[PDB]
Formats: C-alpha cells, sequence, structure tokens
C-alpha cells in the first residue's frame, strides 16, 4: 500500500517515572478529614458526584 | 510537650510548617492543653488554660 | 440552594468547556 503512518507524541521516555502524577493516570480522590472515597453514581436518572459513606 | 497532628494531612515523622494547626500533649499529664471558657474573677475577659480531654 | 455554598460539582460529558479545569495546589512545602 501506500499509507503514511505519522508519529504523533503523547509521552517521553524521561516522564514516565512511576513516582509521578502523570497524565492519563488514574487515581483516586481519598478525603483525609472525611475518610471517604470520592464516587460519582447513577442516583435517579441523572448521574450524582458526593462522597459516598461506608 | 508532645506536638501531634490535628489534620489528617500530617502524620508522625512529619516535619511541622509554620501556620498549621497542632495539639499539644504534655509528657505526663497526657491530656491536651484546652482553652476553656471559665472566666476568670480577677480579670474580665479572660479564659483559663487547662491540660484536660 | 444558594445554603453556606454558591456552586456544587456535578458530572458533565463534554470536557471541552472550560468549566472542568481545575488547579492542584501543595498542603506543604
Amino acid at each position: 500500500c501506500n499509507t503514511s503512518w505519522k508519529i504523533n507524541l503523547f509521552m517521553q521516555f524521561r516522564d514516565h517515572l512511576e513516582e509521578v502524577l502523570k497524565g492519563g493516570d488514574v487515581v483516586r480522590l481519598f478525603h483525609a478529614e472525611q475518610e471517604k472515597f470520592l464516587t460519582c453514581d447513577e442516583y435517579k436518572g441523572k448521574l450524582q458526584v458526593f462522597l459516598r459513606t461506608t | 510537650l508532645f506536638i501531634q497532628p490535628f489534620w489528617k494531612l500530617r502524620s508522625n515523622g512529619d516535619n511541622v510548617v509554620v501556620g498549621d494547626k497542632v495539639i499539644l500533649n504534655p509528657v505526663n499529664a497526657g491530656q491536651p492543653l484546652h482553652a476553656s471558657n471559665y472566666e476568670l474573677s480577677d480579670n474580665a475577659g479572660c479564659k483559663e488554660v487547662n491540660s484536660v480531654n | 440552594s444558594y445554603e453556606k455554598i454558591k456552586y456544587c460539582l456535578v458530572a458533565v460529558p463534554h470536557g471541552n468547556d472550560i468549566a472542568s479545569l481545575f488547579e492542584l495546589d501543595p498542603t506543604t512545602l
């Protein structure tokens, strides 16, 4: 064929350290004072963001 | 006096930062300092600082 | 309700709006 694969850039080799908050990473937002995890859930037809209690 | 973290952000072994909030627990008393609401008769508008939970 | 708070958090499908940008500030030095 004659297709060209344009190679964009998303992250450098130096920025891939696991000791850093990297773009695209996945984390949970724990609340220290209330000791609860931030959550978003479907409640009554509309999604709502809240702090779940356990 | 032990300096202890009133906030959950700071834990034992961390370095204190000016402007934060802490708790002062005497070594022997084991009860944090408390600013009671008992006004002193001698001087008006002055409360009392006592070691208690 | 504006309660003491003026705005409340909510989930929005689109992400190209300027209402979804958040800055992170540190708690220590």
